[PDB]
C-alpha cells in the first residue's frame, strides 16, 4: 500500500516569466496588459465627443463657413480633430496665444453660443457686410460666422464704443479679429482713417491694436493678414470694443460649462454607437486591466500605458504533465 | 525550485489530479486515485487571489524648449512605469512559483511527520505502509488524523 | 466546485 | 522527559498586510508615515517666517499703506501669505512679471530695505505729493510706502533723469509704476506733456514706456491703471530713470540676500513659539519617518508625501497567542 | 508560511516566552519552563534593525500650458512616490514574516539534527527523550552541546 | 540563511573545491578528495545568467519658473532612479544568497533521501557510511544512482 | 567511509549589501555602475564635435571675427562650450529668443553656410562697409562676417526692399540685427531718416522694428546697442527686408540638417582621437552597464546617472573560507 | 536586558 | 573547462 504526494499539471501552453528563467510553462496565468482596441471612436457616460471633422479649433471658434455643420452642438464628452482638420483660419493671418486657447477648451464639457452683439444694432454708421473670396461658401465670398467685418459707410468710418455685461453666471469667451491690410489706399479705401485704433478692455484685460500696413507674401490670395485674439470675460464683468477702423468685431460669443475629464485628440478612426469608459485615438480599450499598451493618449478611466509587449503573471503551477 | 519539492524530488506533475493543486494519489487492495488536499488548495487560492488583487489595484515654434520639457516628462514618467510593470511582475512570478514549491514541500512533510517509521521514504514523494492501509486510514493519513499507535505493532513486525 | 474562486485564479476542477 | 521548539507571541494588535494577505496581526510593528502635525505655523533654525496677513507679496514690496507693520522685518524663514491676502495693488493696474518676481522672492532670506531716491532732493521742479482714496490710510488719501507719485509743478512737468549705481554687493530689487490715466484731461493736468515718455535702463535691462491713455471699467473708484514693474539692478550696475511724464519713481529698494530652503506658503494656522525641521501649512510635522500624508506642500527637511493612509512594517512576528 | 513551522506544524505561540522570538520550552522531573534562544533571537534583531535602517534611509491666466505641466510632473511623482512606498513595505512585510518562520524551523532542525534517535519526534514542534534529560542535559541541547553517545545506549534501550 | 545550511548546519566553505559551486568531499579506502555536483552548479549559472542580464536588460533672467520646473523633473527623475536601482540590488543580492544556500540545502536533502539508513547523518553536511563505499559507490551517490538494497544487509549488520 | 555535502569558498574580498546584512563577503560579484571616465572629448560614430573654443553660440552663427577658425565647419556630433566661451555679441545688445535658438541647434547635425544676399548687388545707394572697434580683430576694427551694416551714401539713405527665396530644400536659419542709436545726432549720421523702421516678414513671421534710441550704460565702449534676431525660413518660403534705416542686413545665412543625438554641452575636456558610445562633460564613458556616477549630461547610447556610489551584484556565494 | 536592540525592533522582554 | 558561462559569472573553477 502506498501514498503519494503531488501536484496539478494540465494541458496549458500559457507561459510566463520569471527573474531566473524565461518562458515558464504554468498550468494557469492573467493577462495584465490590455492589447487590442475595438478601432472606433465611442461615446463616453452616453455623450458623443465633437467631431471636427474637416475644420480645427480655430475654424469651429470662429465660424469658418466650412464648418457650418459644427455650429448647433452644445455638449460633449472630448473633442476629436482629424488629420484631414485643415478648415481654420481661412483670412491667413496669426491667432494669437491659439495654444492657450486649446488648453482652455480641453476642459470645456459644453458652451452656449449666443449673439454678443446683434449686426444691425451694434454699429450704426458703419457697413457691416465684408465677405471675403479667401473664405467662400457655395463658391460664393464670405465670412466668419461668428465675427463681423466692420467698414466704412459712405465714404466714413465714424469711432464708434460698444459694450457687453456678462450676465450669464459663467465665463464667456469673446473673439475677435484685427484686419492689416496690404497697403495704405486699401486701409482708406475699408475704414478711411489711416492712423486707425482698436482698443479692447475688460477689467483684467487691456489692449491696443493698430493697422500695421504691411505688404506680405500671398496666402490663400491676400497679401494682407487678419490677427484674431480672445478673452475671457468673467461673471459680472463688462467688454468694451472701441475703434475708428479695422475692428472684426465679435458677434456670437460662448458661455463656457467646465468639467473634469475631457481632452482633445487626433484620431483617423470613425464614430460609431458604442460606448466606452477609455477612449484611444486608435478605438476604445476596456479598463479592467492595470496596464495598456494600445496608445499613450487616453480621454476617461484608463489603464496606464506601457511600452511593454508581454506583462503576464502565473497564478497555477509549474506545467509538468506526464 | 526553492524548496526542492516542483521540479526536484517529486520530478513531474498529475494530469490525472484534476480537482485541485496539491494532493494525493494512493494505493491499496481496494484500488487507487487521485484526491486534491482541499485545505491547502483553497488557502494557495486565496493567497493567489489577494497577490492578483494586490497588482490590480500644443506648443509654437517659438516654444521648443516647453515642448521638448513635455516630451521629457511624458517619456521619463513612461520609462518608470514600463519598468515597475515588468519588474514587479518577473519579481511575484518567481515568489509564486516558490510558494507553489513551499506548499507541496509542507503537505510531504506533514504526511512524513504523520507516518514516521510505519511507512518507507522513497524520495519520490512516495510512502510504503509496512501495514496494510485500506480506505479509512488514507483518509485520515488526508486529513491528518492518522493513528501511528493503531499501527505500530504490524509496522515494527514487517520492517523487523 | 469545490473552491471560492472568485477572480477564477485556479482552473474549473473537473467541475 | 520532553523538549519543544517554539516562538514568541504578546497581546499586540498591531495589523500589518503583505501580498498575499491582508491584517496580518503580529507582535511587533513600526510606522513609516507621520499622520499628525500640531496646527502651529513654527519657527526654522530659531528664526520666525514672515507673516503677510492680510497683504501679498505686491502689497509687502510696493508698500500698500495697510502694510506698515510689515516694513522693518529684515529676515525669515519662509513667507507666508493667509487666505485673507487682500491688500495688494491698492491702485488697480498689472503688475508685469508677478509671477517670476514671487519666484525670486521664494529664494531670499533677508533684504535690506533703503532709500534709493531720497523724496526731497532726488526730482527738483516736480511735485512729490501724490495721494490717493485707492490707497487710504487713516480715512485719507494716502500712497505706497516704497514708491513716490511725481506730478507737474508751477504747470510744468519737466524732463527729468537721475540714477543710481548699485554699490551694495548684493542684487538690488527695484520697483516702478507707470499711470495710465483715463482721459487726456487728466493726463495734461497731471503731468503737462501728452505724448510724454518714460525711460528705464540698466546695462541688461531696457524698457519705454508711454501713457496708454484709456478709459477702463472702474476698480477701485479708479478709471485709469497704474502698472508696476521690476528688475534685479547687479552689483556694480547702474539704473537710469528717464521722464517727462507718467512715472511713479522708486523711493525705496530691497539689497537682496540669497538662501536655500525658503518658500512661500498659504495657511490659516497661526504663529507659536514653536521649533520644527518641517513646516506644512496645516501645521508642523516632526521628520523622524521617511513619508507623511499631510500636506504636498513642506518646507524643511522634511518626509515625503504619499497619499497612503497606512504604511507600517512588522518587524516581530505572527502573533497567535493561545 | 514558506517554512512550514510557525501557524504551521508549530501551531501556536508562546505567550509565557517573555525573554525572546525563537526558543524552547522543556519539561523533566526538575521541572518545566520557557527560555529563549538568545543567538538566534539577537541575530534576527540585528537583521530586522538593518531592515528597517535600509527602508528609512504660481502662473498667470495666459499660462495654464504650463500649470497644467507643472500639476503633471507634482501628480505623477506622487503616484510614483506612493507606489514605491506601498510596495515596498508590503513585500519586506512578506519577507520578515517568512524570516521568522526560517529562523523557527532551523532552530527546530538543529535540535531535531542533535537528538537523533536518542529522542521520538512527536510533529508539533517537541521531541520526546528517550532517556532521562535533566538540567544540564537539556542546557546542552538549548545550546548545540547536546551529546548523543553519552545517551544512546539508555535510550537504545528505551526506544527497543 | 534561509535555507538553514550555508552558514548553518554546514558551517563554511571550501577552498579545496575548486571545480563548482556546490558539491561533495569523500573519503574511502581508495582515497579522498572534493568533486562538484556539475549539473546543479550548471542550474545555478543558468539563473544567475538570466538575472544579471535582467538586469542589465537654457532659461533667461525672466524664466526662472520654467528654470525651477526644469530642475524639479531632473531632480526627481534622478532620486526615483538611485532608489530603483539601489533597491533592485539589495533585494537580489538577498535573493542570489538565498538561492544559493537553497541548492545547498537541496542537494544535501538528495543524498540523505538516496542513503535513509545505510549511514548515519552527523549533522554537519557528513554522512558516514554503515558500509564500504568505494569509488564506484561514491561515484553512484554523487550521480544519483545509488543502490540502497544493494548495501542495506551489511549497513543493518553493522548499525545494529 | 564518508561523504559530506559542501559549497564553494575562494580568497574573494568583494562585498556586497542586502537588506538584512551589509559588507557580505562573496566569493563572485558584477561591478553595475560605471564610475571611471577618460577625461577626453572623443569622436561618436567617427564624427568629431564642434568645438566653440572661446566663442559662444551667437559668436559663431553671428560671425563674431574672433571666431573666423569656426566659418568652414560643415557637421559635427554635438557641440562643445568651454567655461571660456566668451567671444559672443561684440556690440552689445539683446539677443531675442536666443535660447529658443540654441535648443533648435542642439538637433543640427550639419549645415551649409551661403550667401544669402551678396554685399555689393543687394543693397545698391548705401554703404556697407560699416565697421567698429567694439568686433575688433588684429587691432583693426571689423564686423560680423554673416551680417552686414548698411549705412547712408552721398548724405541718403533709401528705402530698400529685397527678398530671398528658399530653394534649398531645408530650413533656412536667417540672422539680422537692428542698431539703436545713443542720441538722434548719429542716428541722422548714419541713416539719415529719424524716423527710420524696419520690415521683416516671411509667410510666418512678420515684425517691425524702429530705432529706439535711448543712452544706455556703456558697455565694450558703445553708449548705444544692436539687437539681435532670426527666423526658420521654411523651404520654398520667401523672406523680404524692408527698411530706411538701422537695419544690420543679414549676409550668410545656414541651411540647416537635422539629426537625432546630438546636443550642446560645456566642457574644459580637451579633443582627443578617440571613439565612443557615450560622451559626457568631464570625459567619454563605457556604456556596456546599466549605471554611471560620472555625470547627469550624457551624450551619445549611455547608462543612467545616478547618485550611488557602489552598485555590485552577488553572483557567487557567501564567502566563508577556511 | 538581554539584547542590543537600539532601534526597539523587539519588545522589552520582559525587563 | 566544465560549465558554459557565456557572462562569466562564476570563476575560471581551476581550469
Ligand atoms: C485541455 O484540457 C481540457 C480539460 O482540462 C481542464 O480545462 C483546462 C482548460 C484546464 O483548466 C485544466 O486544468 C482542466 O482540468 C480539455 O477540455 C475538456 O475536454 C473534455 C473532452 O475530453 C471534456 O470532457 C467531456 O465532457 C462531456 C460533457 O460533460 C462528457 O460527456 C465526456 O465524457 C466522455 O468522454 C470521456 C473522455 O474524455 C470518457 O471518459 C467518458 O466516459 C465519456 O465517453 C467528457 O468528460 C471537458 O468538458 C473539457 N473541459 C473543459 C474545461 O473544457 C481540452 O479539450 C478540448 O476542449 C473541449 C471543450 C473539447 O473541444 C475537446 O474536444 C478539446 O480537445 C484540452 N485541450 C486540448 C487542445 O487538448
Ligand atoms: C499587554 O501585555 C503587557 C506585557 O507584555 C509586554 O509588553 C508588551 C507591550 C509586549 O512588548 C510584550 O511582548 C511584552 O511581553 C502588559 O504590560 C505588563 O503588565 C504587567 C501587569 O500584569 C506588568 O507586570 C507587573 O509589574 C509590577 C512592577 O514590576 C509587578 O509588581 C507585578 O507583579 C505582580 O503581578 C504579577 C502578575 O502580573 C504576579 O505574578 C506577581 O507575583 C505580582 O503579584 C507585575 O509583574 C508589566 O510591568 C507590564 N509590562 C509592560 C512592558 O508594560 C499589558 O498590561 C497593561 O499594562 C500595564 C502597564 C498595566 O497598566 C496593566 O494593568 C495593563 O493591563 C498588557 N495589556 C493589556 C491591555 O492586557
Ligand atoms: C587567489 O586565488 C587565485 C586562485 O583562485 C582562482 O581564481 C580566483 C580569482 C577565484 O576565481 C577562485 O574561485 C579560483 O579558484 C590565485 O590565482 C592562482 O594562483 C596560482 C598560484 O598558486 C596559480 O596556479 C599556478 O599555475 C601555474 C601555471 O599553470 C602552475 O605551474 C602552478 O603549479 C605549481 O604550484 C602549485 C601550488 O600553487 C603546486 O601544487 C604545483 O605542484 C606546482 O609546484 C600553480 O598551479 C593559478 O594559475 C592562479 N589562478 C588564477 C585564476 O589566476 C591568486 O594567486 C595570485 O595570482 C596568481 C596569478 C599569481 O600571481 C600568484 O602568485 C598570486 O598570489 C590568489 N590571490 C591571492 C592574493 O592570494
Ligand atoms: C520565448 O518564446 C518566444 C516565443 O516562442 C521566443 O520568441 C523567445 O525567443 C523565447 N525565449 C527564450 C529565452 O527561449
Ligand atoms: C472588452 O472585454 C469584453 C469582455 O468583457 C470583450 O468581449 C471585448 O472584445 C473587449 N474589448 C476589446 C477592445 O478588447
Ligand atoms: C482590515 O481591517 C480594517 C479595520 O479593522 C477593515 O476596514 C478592513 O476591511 C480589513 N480588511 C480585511 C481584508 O479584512
Ligand atoms: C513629534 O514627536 C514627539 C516625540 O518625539 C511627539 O511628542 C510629538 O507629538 C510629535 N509631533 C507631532 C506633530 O506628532
Ligand atoms: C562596510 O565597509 C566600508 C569599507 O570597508 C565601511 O566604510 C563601512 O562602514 C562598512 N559598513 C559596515 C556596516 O560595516
Ligand atoms: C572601457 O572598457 C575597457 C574594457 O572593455 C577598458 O579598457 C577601458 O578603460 C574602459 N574605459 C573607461 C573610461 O573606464
Amino acid at each position: 500500500d502506498t501514498i503519494c504526494i503531488g501536484y496539478h499539471a494540465n494541458n496549458s501552453t500559457d507561459t510566463v516569466d520569471t527573474v531566473l528563467e524565461k518562458n515558464v510553462t504554468v498550468t494557469h496565468s492573467v493577462n495584465l496588459l490590455e492589447d487590442s482596441h475595438n478601432g472606433k471612436l465611442c461615446r463616453l457616460k452616453g455623450i458623443a465627443p465633437l467631431q471636427l471633422g474637416k475644420c480645427n479649433i480655430a475654424g469651429w471658434l470662429l465660424g469658418n463657413p466650412e464648418c457650418d455643420p459644427l455650429l448647433p452642438v452644445r455638449s460633449w464628452s472630448y473633442i476629436v480633430e482629424t488629420p484631414n482638420s485643415e478648415n481654420g483660419i481661412c483670412y491667413p493671418g496669426d491667432f494669437i496665444d491659439y495654444e492657450e486657447l486649446r488648453e482652455q477648451l480641453s476642459s470645456v464639457s459644453s458652451f452656449e453660443r449666443f449673439e454678443i452683439f446683434p449686426k444691425e444694432s451694434s454699429w450704426p454708421n458703419h457697413n457691416t457686410n465684408g465677405v471675403t473670396a479667401a473664405c467662400s461658401h457655395e463658391g460664393k465670398s464670405s465670412f466668419y460666422r461668428n465675427l463681423l467685418w466692420l467698414t466704412e459707410k459712405e465714404g466714413s468710418y465714424p469711432k464708434l464704443k460698444n459694450s457687453y455685461v456678462n450676465k450669464k453666471g459663467k465665463e464667456v469667451l469673446v473673439l475677435w479679429g484685427i484686419h492689416h491690410p496690404p497697403n495704405s489706399k486699401e486701409q482708406q479705401n475699408l475704414y478711411q482713417n489711416e492712423n486707425a485704433y482698436v482698443s479692447v478692455v475688460t477689467s483684467n484685460y487691456n489692449r491696443r491694436f493698430t493697422p500695421e500696413i504691411a505688404e506680405r507674401p500671398k496666402v490663400r490670395d491676400q497679401a494682407g493678414r487678419m490677427n484674431y485674439y480672445w478673452t475671457l470675460l468673467k461673471p459680472g464683468d463688462t467688454i468694451i470694443f472701441e475703434a475708428n477702423g479695422n475692428l472684426i468685431a465679435p458677434m456670437y460669443a460662448f458661455a463656457l460649462s467646465r468639467g473634469f475629464g475631457s481632452g482633445i485628440i487626433t484620431s483617423n478612426a470613425s464614430m460609431h454607437e458604442c460606448n466606452t469608459k477609455c477612449q484611444t485615438p486608435l478605438g476604445a480599450i476596456n479598463s479592467s486591466l492595470p496596464y495598456q499598451n494600445i496608445h499613450p493618449v487616453t480621454i476617461g478611466e484608463c489603464p496606464k500605458y506601457v511600452r511593454s509587449a508581454k506583462l503576464r503573471m502565473v497564478t497555477g503551477l509549474r506545467n509538468i504533465p506526464s | 525550485g526553492l524548496f526542492g519539492a516542483i521540479a526536484g524530488f517529486i520530478e513531474g506533475g498529475w494530469t490525472g489530479m484534476i480537482d485541485g493543486w496539491y494532493g494525493y494519489h494512493h494505493q491499496n487492495e481496494q484500488g487507487s486515485g487521485y484526491a486534491a488536499d482541499q485545505k491547502s488548495t483553497q488557502n494557495a487560492i486565496n493567497g493567489i487571489t489577494n497577490k492578483v488583487n494586490t497588482v490590480i489595484e500644443e506648443f509654437n515654434k517659438l516654444e521648443k524648449r516647453m515642448e521638448n520639457l513635455n516630451k521629457k516628462v511624458d517619456d521619463g514618467f513612461l520609462d518608470i512605469w514600463t519598468y515597475n510593470a515588468e519588474l514587479l511582475v518577473l519579481l511575484e512570478n518567481e515568489r509564486t512559483l516558490d510558494f507553489h514549491d513551499s506548499n507541496v514541500k509542507n503537505l510531504y512533510e506533514k504526511v512524513k511527520s504523520q507516518l514516521k517509521n510505519n511507512a518507507k521514504e522513497i524520495g519520490n514523494g512516495c510512502f510504503e505502509f509496512y501495514h496494510k492501509c485500506d480506505n479509512e486510514c488514507m483518509e485520515s493519513v488526508r486529513n491528518g488524523t492518522y493513528d501511528y499507535p493503531k499501527y505500530s505493532e504490524e509496522s515494527k513486525l514487517n520492517r523487523e | 466546485c469545490l473552491y471560492r474562486d472568485p477572480l477564477g485564479v485556479a482552473g474549473g476542477m473537473g467541475c
